[PDB]
């Protein structure tokens, strides 16, 4: 039985890795936390330490206190019952406002009010959230990639809940806080809109995705069929090519006719997976602001 | 013509048929006897799909579809324009596929690397094979299987899953889909986390895997380092189709009615099934 | 209508990245060459993108990509065929030419260094702090060959500082001197560590490394080609 470095046969551990330290505010880092043996038979071993500045307090704070509003609606939907809260946890809702109240912020409490608070706290906590990715790479001297990808993330949620439903007219075209409920509404804006299906940025989005999967499955196994060459240190593959990176090159060179770089598959996996959200969030955008049933529009364009 | 860098690389050896009978290549291609197996089976599918096309009418791509055989056929034959041609052109198929993974070992073993690359391409593979093969025999007719069009599989999807209501609601599919999403976060993170090394503020030195490592625990509090993430990849997406495969074979078979009352299993537990208040109550 | 404005503007936004995409993994490798390594007449409908240059750490200088290939070392094959795109032929022995499965790259003579410019790689016994934390610890097994015969001791695992993961194990031959043998290719056993790709009569032909600390890129990637080697031309000494 040939080894398939999939788990690791030996942990080894040394002194905790503290990081490295450019231009890091230190104060602001925690110490390091435990080893986790189980995480070390397939990642690293080392929990933290993690950097906790006042826009991580913040975002971390509006983080719980949006999980936290919609967790005590849950409660009084419950009847304070912990039995019931455990039998119906995925069937409880927090809703969005009635269309009657559009835009505005009069709607009582337990009617669209309580959403409006939870959405609040989330706004802040993903934004500011999105500020710690693009400040930590700022600290170290690096590049800006995850937060412009991060980014994309952030547009297609930004659309759901904030942009759609303000050019829509009205709160109550966003999603709700809720397990099964937010499928409905899922499976809801799709038949409403004459089926996503029908939507060409839906369908691209889809491409990406599934893309998203055929790639990591191609440059995970290859990066592993080649980490016998200590292909998994990519940078320096990247800063000083070996054979691991030729190896990786010309088995995808010989069996589809082209290839990557060490550097510029990344490229192509930074890029398949932020067009999932991006297009994705287009697709929803039009929605019902332009087109109203994605079947009709498409008898008319194409 | 060759990569800079490629000659070194190409030696005879590693086929697992016909000896050095194909060992060469056309261009960048290595061919090998499975890809003489590729070619012939997809050049014979290609073929009768183009065929298949005007015993159907039309030259369009977004029209031109192969539908299998009408569920009155069982899992018997069907003349080719009513559903025969599908049944040639999927067995083509699955011989492109599997030859595809086997002239990707042979590759491999040319090149000295790891299998871990046909290895996933298998799931794919399985994954098809479910939708055309084991979930139609299984619910007893070819009928049951996607067609092969553009926009007819599609349509496909969308009747399939409105079978048992909305589809959201199998665990299964569920299970797939976090995984399909968790995947496509974790490629965003990695290609961005290498970019952001190899690439820094202007005029920097090119980072480390030092300083990715502490990106990322001044971010969450955790790396799962550089060998780590691309077991994590492989793994997500391999468990995403694993899941769908899963969803699907079970869908029809033993499940057949509404997905969203399937859950009522956990909602009749004896011990709060009937106390009152909240949702079920 | 802005919907179509829309999906027509993306796939021209889209065709752009793909030529970008395309352009950007040229920067190796390229211009394509033939067999005899002049320039092929046909390079593709892809030109060279305009160099970019990569600022080493440490003072290890710069990359500058992409920019004049050279494999900066002899390639022991010869044609075997009168046209192109037959494979080529070990002049010599590939394990020891280093061809084929048996490859390495002329990369940088000097250690990997880690973010504070120390060596990347230890012989664990001189990395301060670090131990065997999980799984059965191999310094001490038997080394058994693809010949299921016995090829040497394991005497210490060479280990990744800043990433804290064993990335070579040391192994002690018959005549006392020791070769590294990389972990992914290597199983641990209870009683040994079996070696599926080499013989035990090959593990004398591993590369050597000059310094007993440290190991350098070009070194690494001998060592590893070497072994990875021997799942092509050990398996007239593999049994089973
Ligand atoms: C509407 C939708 C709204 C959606 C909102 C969310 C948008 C999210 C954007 C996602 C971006 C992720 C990209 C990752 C990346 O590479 O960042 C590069 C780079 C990394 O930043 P850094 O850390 O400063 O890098 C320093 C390194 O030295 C240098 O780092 P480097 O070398 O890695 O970066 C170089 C990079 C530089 O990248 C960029 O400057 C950013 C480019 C973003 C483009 C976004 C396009 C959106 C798609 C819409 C399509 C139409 C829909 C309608 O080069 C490129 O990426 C080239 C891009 C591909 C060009 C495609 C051309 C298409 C037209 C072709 C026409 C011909 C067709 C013929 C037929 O980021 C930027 O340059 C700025 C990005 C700002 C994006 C936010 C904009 C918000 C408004
Ligand atoms: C997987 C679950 C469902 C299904 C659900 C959906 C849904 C829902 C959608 C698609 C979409 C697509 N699917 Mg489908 N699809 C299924 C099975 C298949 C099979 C197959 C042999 O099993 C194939 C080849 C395809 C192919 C396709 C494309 C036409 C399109 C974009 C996919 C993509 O980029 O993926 C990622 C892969 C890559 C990026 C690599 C490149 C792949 C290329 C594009 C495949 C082209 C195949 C070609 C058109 C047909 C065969 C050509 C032969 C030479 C004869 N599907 C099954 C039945 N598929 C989307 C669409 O727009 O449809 C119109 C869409 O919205
Ligand atoms: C019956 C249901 C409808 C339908 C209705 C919809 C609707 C409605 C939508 C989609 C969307 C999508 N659908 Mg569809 N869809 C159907 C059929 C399918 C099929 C299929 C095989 O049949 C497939 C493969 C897909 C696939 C997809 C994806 C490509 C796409 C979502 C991308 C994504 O990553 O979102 C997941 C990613 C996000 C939501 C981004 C989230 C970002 C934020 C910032 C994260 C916040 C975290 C928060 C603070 C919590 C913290 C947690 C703790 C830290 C732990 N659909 C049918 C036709 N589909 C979306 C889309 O883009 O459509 C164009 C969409 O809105
Ligand atoms: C209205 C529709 C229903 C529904 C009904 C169904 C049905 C029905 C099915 C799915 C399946 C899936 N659905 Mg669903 N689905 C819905 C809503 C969603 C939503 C969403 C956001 O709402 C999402 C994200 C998903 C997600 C998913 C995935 C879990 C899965 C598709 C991937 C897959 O199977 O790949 C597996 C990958 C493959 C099959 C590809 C195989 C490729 C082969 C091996 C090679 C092809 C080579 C090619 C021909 C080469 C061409 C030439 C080259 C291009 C040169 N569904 C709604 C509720 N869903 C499908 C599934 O699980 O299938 C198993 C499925 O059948
Ligand atoms: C480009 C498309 C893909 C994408 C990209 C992406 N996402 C990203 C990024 C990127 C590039 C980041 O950099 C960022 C990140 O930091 O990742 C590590 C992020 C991220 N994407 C996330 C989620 C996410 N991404 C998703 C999807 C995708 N992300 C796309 C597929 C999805 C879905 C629905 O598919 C989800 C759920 C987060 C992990 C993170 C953004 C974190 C954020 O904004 O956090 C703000 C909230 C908090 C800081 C605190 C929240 C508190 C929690 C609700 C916990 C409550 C439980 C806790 C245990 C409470 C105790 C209670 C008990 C006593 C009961
Ligand atoms: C298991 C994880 C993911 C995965 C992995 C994966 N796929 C892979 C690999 C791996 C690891 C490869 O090595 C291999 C490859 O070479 O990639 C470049 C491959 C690949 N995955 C591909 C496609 C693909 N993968 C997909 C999905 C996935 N691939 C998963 C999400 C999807 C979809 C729908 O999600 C598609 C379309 C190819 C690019 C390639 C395999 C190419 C191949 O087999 O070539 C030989 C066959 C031909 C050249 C043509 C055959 C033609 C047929 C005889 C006739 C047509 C029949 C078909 C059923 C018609 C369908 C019509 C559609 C409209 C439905
Ligand atoms: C670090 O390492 C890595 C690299 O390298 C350095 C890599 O390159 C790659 C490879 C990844 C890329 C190049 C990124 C782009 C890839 C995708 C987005 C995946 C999707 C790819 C396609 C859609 C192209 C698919 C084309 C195919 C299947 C081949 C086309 C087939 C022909 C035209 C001929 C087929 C050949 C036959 C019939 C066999 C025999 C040949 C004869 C002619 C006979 C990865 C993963 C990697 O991680
Ligand atoms: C044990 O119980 C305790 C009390 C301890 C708990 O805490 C239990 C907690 C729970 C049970 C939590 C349960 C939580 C869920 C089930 C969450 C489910 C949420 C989803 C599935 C989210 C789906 C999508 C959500 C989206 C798309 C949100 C979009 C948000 C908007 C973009 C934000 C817009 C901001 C607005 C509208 C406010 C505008 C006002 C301004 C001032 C800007
Ligand atoms: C995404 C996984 C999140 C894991 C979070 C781990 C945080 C570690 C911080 C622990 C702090 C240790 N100490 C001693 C300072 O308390
Ligand atoms: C928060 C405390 C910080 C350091 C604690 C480290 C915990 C590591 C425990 C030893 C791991 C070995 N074990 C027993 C899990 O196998
Ligand atoms: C801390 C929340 C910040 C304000 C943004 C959300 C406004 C909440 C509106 C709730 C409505 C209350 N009231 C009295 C009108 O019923
Ligand atoms: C960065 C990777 C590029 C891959 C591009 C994939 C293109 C897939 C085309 C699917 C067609 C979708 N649609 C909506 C037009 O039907
Ligand atoms: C775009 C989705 C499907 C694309 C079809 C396959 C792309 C062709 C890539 C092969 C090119 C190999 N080539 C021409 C250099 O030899
Ligand atoms: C969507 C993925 C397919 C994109 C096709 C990318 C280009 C393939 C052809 C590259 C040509 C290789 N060549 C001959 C220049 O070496
Ligand atoms: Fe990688
Ligand atoms: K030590
Ligand atoms: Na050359």
């Amino acid at each position: 039985a040939e080894y398939q470095n999939i788990f690791t046969q030996v942990q080894v551990r040394g002194p905790a890795d503290l990081g490295m330290t450019e231009d890091v505010n230190l104060a602001n880092r925690s110490g390091v936390g435990p080893f986790s043996t189980l995480l070390g038979w397939f990642g690293n071993a080392q929990l933290g330490p993690i950097y906790l500045g006042s826009l991580g307090v913040l975002s971390l704070f509006s983080g719980l206190m949006w999980f936290f509003t919609i967790g005590i609606w849950f409660w009084y939907q419950a009847g304070w019952n912990p039995a019931v809260f455990l039998r119906d946890l995925f069937f409880f809702s927090l809703e969005p406002p009635a269309p009657e109240y559009g835009l505005s912020f009069a709607a009582p409490l337990k009617e669209g009010g309580l959403w409006l608070i939870a959405s609040f706290f989330m706004f802040v906590a993903v934004w500011s959230w999105w500020g710690r990715t693009y400040l930590r790479a700022q600290a170290l001297g690096m590049g800006k990639h995850t937060a412009w990808a991060f980014l994309s993330a952030i547009w297609l949620w930004m659309v759901l809940g904030f942009i759609r439903p303000i050019l829509m007219g009205s709160w109550s075209e966003a999603v709700p806080y809720g397990i099964f409920s937010h499928l409905d509404w899922t499976n809801n804006f799709s038949l409403v809109h004459g089926n996503l299906f029908y939507n060409p940025f839906h369908g691209l989005s889809i491409a990406f995705l599934y893309g998203s999967a055929l790639l990591f499955a191609m440059h995970g196994a290859t990066i592993l069929a080649v980490s016998r060459f200590g292909g998994e240190r990519e940078l320096e593959q990247i800063a000083d090519r070996g054979t691991a990176a030729e190896r990786a090159a010309l088995f995808w060179r010989w069996t589809m006719g082209f290839n990557a770089t060490m550097e510029g598959i990344h490229r192509w996996a930074i890029w398949m997976a932020v067009l999932v959200t991006l297009t994705g969030g287009i697709g929803i955008l039009l929605s019902g602001t332009v087109v109203d049933n994605w079947y009709v529009w498409g008898q008319n364009h194409g | 013509a060759l990569l800079s860098f490629e000659r070194k690389y190409r030696v005879p050896g590693g086929t697992l048929v016909g000896g050095n009978l194909f060992d060469f290549w056309v261009g960048p291609f290595y061919v090998g006897f499975f890809g003489v197996a590729t070619f012939f089976f997809a050049a014979l599918g290609i073929i009768l799909i183009a065929w298949s096309a005007v015993l159907q009418g039309t030259w369009n791509p977004q029209l031109i579809s192969v539908y299998p055989p009408a569920l009155e056929y069982g899992l018997g034959g069907a003349p080719l324009a009513k559903g025969g041609l599908w049944q040639i052109i999927t067995i083509c198929a699955t011989g492109a596929f599997v030859s595809w993974a086997l002239r990707e070992v042979e590759i491999c073993r040319k090149l000295g690397i790891g299998y871990h690359i046909p290895f996933a391409f298998a799931f794919a593979i399985l994954a098809y094979l479910t939708l055309v093969l084991f979930r139609p025999v299984m619910m007893g007719a070819w009928g049951y299987a996607f067609p092969y069009g553009i926009w007819t599989h599609l349509d496909w999807v969308s009747n399939t899953g409105y079978t048992y209501g909305n589809f959201h609601y199998n665990p299964a599919h569920m299970i797939a889909i976090t995984f399909f999403f968790t995947n496509a976060l974790a490629l965003a993170l990695h290609g961005a986390l290498v970019l952001s090394a190899a690439n820094p503020e202007k005029g920097k030195e090119m980072r480390t895997p030092d300083h990715e490592d502490t990106f990322f625990r001044d971010l969450v509090g955790y790396s799962i380092g550089t060998l780590g993430i691309h077991r994590l990849g492989l793994l997500l997406s391999l468990s995403a189709v694993f899941f769908s495969a899963l969803c699907m074979i079970i869908t029809g078979t033993i499940w057949f009615d509404q997905w969203v009352d399937w859950w009522q299993w956990w909602v009749k537990l004896p011990w709060w099934a009937n106390i009152p208040g909240g949702i079920n109550g | 209508d802005l919907a179509s404005l829309a999906i027509y503007s993306f796939w021209i936004f889209l065709a752009g990245l793909i030529y970008y995409l395309q352009t950007e993994n040229m920067r190796e490798g390229y211009p394509l060459e033939n067999e005899d390594g002049t320039p092929a007449a046909n390079q593709g409908p892809f030109p060279l993108p305009k160099p970019k240059t990569f600022i080493l750490p440490h003072g290890r200088g710069t990359l500058t990509v992409p920019g004049p290939e050279s494999e900066d070392r002899p390639i022991a094959l010869a044609r075997t065929a009168v046209s192109e795109g037959f494979p080529h032929a070990p002049t010599g022995d590939p394990m020891k030419d280093g061809v084929g499965p048996a490859s390495w790259v002329a990369r940088r003579d000097l250690p990997e260094l880690d973010g504070h410019g120390h060596n990347k790689i230890k012989p664990m016994k001189a990395a301060a702090g670090f131990h065997v934390s999980a799984g059965k610890n191999p310094i001490g097994l038997p080394v058994r060959g693809c010949d299921l015969e016995i090829a040497g001791k394991v005497v210490d695992i060479w280990v990744d500082i800043p990433e804290q993961m064993a990335r070579f194990l040391e192994v002690e031959l018959k005549d006392g001197s020791t070769r590294l043998l990389p972990m992914q290719m290597v199983k641990v056993q209870s009683n040994r560590v079996h070696v599926n790709a080499l013989s035990s009569d090959l593990f004398a032909g591993i590369p050597t490394i000059k310094s007993p600390t440290e190991v350098t890129l070009l070194e690494e990637d001998k060592i590893c080609g070497y072994v990875a080697g021997g799942l092509m031309y050990a398996a007239p000494k593999r049994k089973s």
